[PDB]
């Protein structure tokens, strides 16, 4: 399970 | 020919190192407004917290001393950090307020908790929050006011903790200065606290994460105690034993409830896609929630004991939970009283030992 990188605060 | 220079932001002034520039104001800490800044010299983007006259009053006065001593001594890759510190006054004589330079984030969780993240987002965000406690912890140090504004994020998707004005050790030994809607019982109902007291702000967290809006709200201090109940149901006798007998009066009087299921509170209609892999399920996630979310503080989870649940502990990595305790000079045990004076020294000694 590949740790996260972006994340959308659009 | 001057170091320092000021600024007014609307009725505030701030006098800071001619190195930030074009100051916004951002938010509000404990105590101060804060701006955020370009660094030139660093060239990046800097938050500046300004502490007005800080030795005004005991509290201020006491709360600064922590937020200086934790924004040194602490440093974590998850606990928001220290850039910079002054103060423009050039002696003791002449000393007001304080400055704090940490590094800016791109937003607080207001915000991501609108969204609708899938599994691994609120998981890992859940984990980071955590080893950032753990950390604190694991040096007596109780955050105590943590809520969506104190936790920032950024779009590398990682996550900092702030905020230490109102951290210490152990309670009781003044009740309303931490957030309502994330009060522990044992702080609605004023009993005193361990550590595992920030685990009932987690839950709250990742429930209003989940929920799309507050988790108990509580239209005052003491109805708040009622949405508690409400949602969670009336706490056993057993419990009720370790009230002060004043309030345990009231709370007995209190309406009953069953309270629901957690599977009730938090259906799957509210989740993402149950996971790719195991571990990360609405159900362990739920699971998770039932240990936090706990009346009683004595029946209730600890970090690491969050840290290991199967929903959590899939990003586990002892490197950064092990971490060294930050090392806090005994000199300080974080509540013994003092005077204007006393505490003006306090500070300009331990903020002129920072620059």
């Amino acid at each position: 399970p590949k740790r996260p990188t972006t994340l959308n605060l659009f | 020919d001057n170091n320092f220079y000021s600024v007014e932001i609307g009725d505030s002034t701030f006098t800071v190192l001619k190195r930030y520039q074009n100051l916004k104001p951002i938010g509000s800490g404990a105590q101060g407004i804060v701006c955020a800044a370009y660094d030139a010299i660093l060239e990046r983007n800097v938050a500046i917290k300004k502490l007005s006259r800080p030795f005004q009053n005991q509290t201020h006065a006491k709360r600064a001393y922590r937020e200086l001593v934790l924004m040194k001594v602490v440093n974590h890759k998850n606990i928001i950090g220290l850039l910079n510190v002054f103060t423009p006054q050039k002696s003791l004589e002449e000393f007001q307020d304080v400055y704090i330079v940490m590094e800016l984030m791109d937003a607080n969780l207001s915000q991501v908790i609108q969204m609708e993240l899938d599994h691994e987002r609120m998981s890992y965000l859940l984990y980071q929050m955590l080893v950032g406690i753990k950390h604190l912890h694991s040096a007596g140090i109780i955050h105590r006011d943590l809520k969506p504004s104190n936790i920032v994020v950024k779009s590398d998707a990682t996550l900092k903790i702030l905020d230490f004005g109102l951290a210490r050790t152990a309670g009781t030994s003044t009740p309303y200065v931490v957030t309502r809607y994330y009060r522990a019982p044992e702080v609605i109902l004023g009993m005193g606290y361990k550590e595992n007291v920030d685990i009932w702000s987690v839950g709250c967290i990742m429930g209003e994460m989940i929920k799309g809006g507050v988790l108990f709200p509580g239209t005052d201090h003491i109805d708040q105690w009622n949405k508690v109940i409400e949602q969670l149901g009336t706490p056993s006798p057993e419990f009720m034993k370790k009230l002060q007998p004043t309030v345990r009066t009231y709370v007995e009087n209190r309406p009953k409830y069953a309270g629901y299921s957690f599977e009730k509170l938090f259906p799957d209609v509210l989740f993402p896609a149950d996971s790719e892999h195991n571990k990360l399920k609405a159900s362990q996630a739920r699971d998770l929630l039932s240990k936090m979310l706990v009346i009683d503080a004595s029946k209730r989870i600890s970090v690491d004991e969050a840290l290991q649940h199967p929903y959590i502990n899939v990003w586990y990595d002892p490197s950064e939970a092990e971490a060294p305790p930050p090392k806090i000079p005994d000199k300080q045990l974080d509540e013994r009283e003092h005077t204007i004076e006393e505490w003006k020294e306090l500070i300009y000694k331990e903020v002129m030992d920072l620059e």
